[PDB]
């Protein structure tokens, strides 16, 4: 038997998610920018740690983001060699911990904002819901084990101990893209978006098309 | 000054609804005409009104935009060069491993919000009693 725990999304997060999922926007590829930008953060963060403690490089000396589409499984996997998050980080940061940015973003929308600033308030993660249906995140932190974080909208998320192959270190996010949003599984589409918003990433990015 | 606000109000108001470093950096690059004192002034005025509306959630973010403008302007002024040419270095020193600069940035931010709260209470008290 596995250890699966279901937690509830904070009020504002649940509300915003419901809005992001039901509201039909135009600029949707923002989700890729948000994720990739957040991926560079994971890398930049591990560096500073390894500078003081080189022993954390045994988890993988490489520092690069990989984009792995899948037209067969209809999934968009994104991998970053950062230090990832712990079980506590996953549960706390992704769901429980309220973000003042989430609250303000909602107010900003009323004041007259845009979707291209969703990650501005710090809510630059759930933007994937604009194109996906169910989010799956697997990460391997140094001072922790391997865990799986998945949520299929609604207002709850599931955290359990990952059984899959060891990842070493890093963040691996597999997006369950919507059946009508397969366009992002296109190499030319992804490459276009990367050369568009992901050109300031000071870390090598590699797309692995089939 | 006055004609500036009545020409880019919608732009400035949209600027205060941000918070990321490189994100706002491009916003300032694309709208280099927004790096002015009036801009920072508007953000205060707006923040004070937001606090009264009990929109303390948005007030916290707008302040993270007011301090940015103030800091950039100060940074540029100290360098004795036009802010429009000295607005990207601020976002550079924010990644710098020197957290002292970042802390200095946070301290003013926290104090700014608290100073705002006092102003908002004085505004309502002057008409309440």
């Amino acid at each position: 038997e596995e250890e699966v725990e279901t937690f509830a999304f904070q009020a504002e997060i649940a509300q915003l998610m419901s809005l992001i999922i039901n509201t039909f926007y135009s600029n949707k590829e923002i989700f890729l920018r948000e994720l990739i930008s957040n991926s560079s953060d994971a890398l930049d963060k591990i560096r500073y740690e390894t500078l003081t403690d080189p022993s954390k490089l045994d988890s993988g000396k490489e520092l690069h983001i990989n984009l792995i589409p899948n037209k067969q499984d209809r999934t968009l996997t994104i991998v970053d060699t950062g230090i990832g998050m712990t079980k506590a980080d996953l549960i706390n940061n992704l769901g429980t911990i309220a973000k003042s940015g989430t609250k303000a973003f909602m107010e900003a929308l009323q004041a007259g904002a845009d979707i291209s600033m969703i990650g501005q308030f710090g809510v630059g993660f759930y933007s994937a819901y604009l194109v996906a249906e169910k989010v799956t995140v697997i990460t391997k932190h140094n001072d922790d084990e391997q865990y799986a974080w998945e949520s299929s909208a609604g207002g709850s998320f599931t955290v359990r101990t990952d059984t899959g192959e060891p990842m070493g270190r890093g963040t691996k996010v597999i997006l369950h893209l919507k059946e009508d949003q397969t366009e992002y599984l296109e190499e030319r589409r992804i490459k276009e978006i990367v050369k568009k918003h992901s050109q300031f990433i000071g870390y090598p990015i590699t797309l692995f098309v089939e | 000054h006055k004609t500036f606000v009545e020409k880019y109000e919608k732009q400035i108001k949209h600027f205060g609804m941000l918070r990321r470093w490189d994100d706002s950096q491009k916003y300032l690059s694309d709208n280099v005409h927004l790096v002015c004192e009036e801009t920072a002034n508007y953000l205060v005025i707006w923040c004070i009104d937001l606090e009264v509306e009990e929109k303390c959630a948005l007030m916290e973010q707008v302040a993270h935009q007011t301090i940015v403008m103030q800091f950039i302007l100060e940074l540029a002024k100290s360098l004795k060069v036009d802010p429009r040419a000295c607005f990207r270095q601020f976002f550079t020193k924010i990644k710098t491993a020197d957290r002292q600069y970042m802390e200095g940035f946070n301290d003013e931010l926290e104090a700014f919000k608290e100073r705002v709260r006092g102003r908002a209470k004085l505004r309502i008290e002057k008409a309440m009693k």
